[PDB]
């Protein structure tokens, strides 16, 4: 498919280069992957802070390179626990400027206190499957179980 | 937002 072939394309072209959690209210990066996450049919791993759950609202910032153009490139990430989908987030970064190296910041908010799920529940246990688009063209599927330490 | 973020 012409559709196929390109989302190949893209995908050999990007990289994800770094990301970071940031606490939004102290400044404080409390997790720094160096991993290129958006690589797909493997489950990834990553070891988060449990007291990331603490936290009122979260920075991530991602650092990513494309060497194809993307017209509006964004996230679909889905929260699997135990394999039930518990929450669904979007994220959208727009036009990506051909053979470049972007930085996108996001606050991700906590929901209140009581709806927190407690780290000792999660660790182990929970999947992030994220799709990376073009607007409607799937690029890439990747999938990180999280461990809460 | 998240209950797990
Ligand atoms: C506070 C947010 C948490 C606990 C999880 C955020 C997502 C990851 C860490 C890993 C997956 C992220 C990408 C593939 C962009």
């Amino acid at each position: 498919s012409a559709k196929d072939e390109r989302a190949r394309e893209i995908l050999r072209g990007f990289k994800l280069n770094w990301m970071n959690l940031r606490d939004a209210e102290t400044g404080k990066i409390l997790w720094q992957g160096t991993e290129d996450l958006s690589v797909p049919g493997v489950e990834h791993e990553a070891r988060v802070p449990k007291k990331i759950l603490k936290c009122k609202a979260v920075s991530r910032e991602l650092n990513f390179s494309s060497t194809e153009q993307m017209e509006k490139f964004r996230l679909e990430q889905k929260v699997y626990f135990k394999g039930q989908c518990l929450e669904e987030w979007f994220f959208e970064f727009g036009f990506v400027i051909p053979n470049s190296t972007n930085t996108w910041q996001s606050l991700i908010e906590a929901a209140p206190e009581s709806q927190m799920m407690p780290a000792s529940v999660l660790t182990g246990n929970v999947i992030i499957e994220t799709k990376f688009f073009d607007d409607d063209l799937l690029v890439s599927t990747s999938r990180v179980r999280l461990f809460y330490v | 937002s998240s209950t797990i973020c």
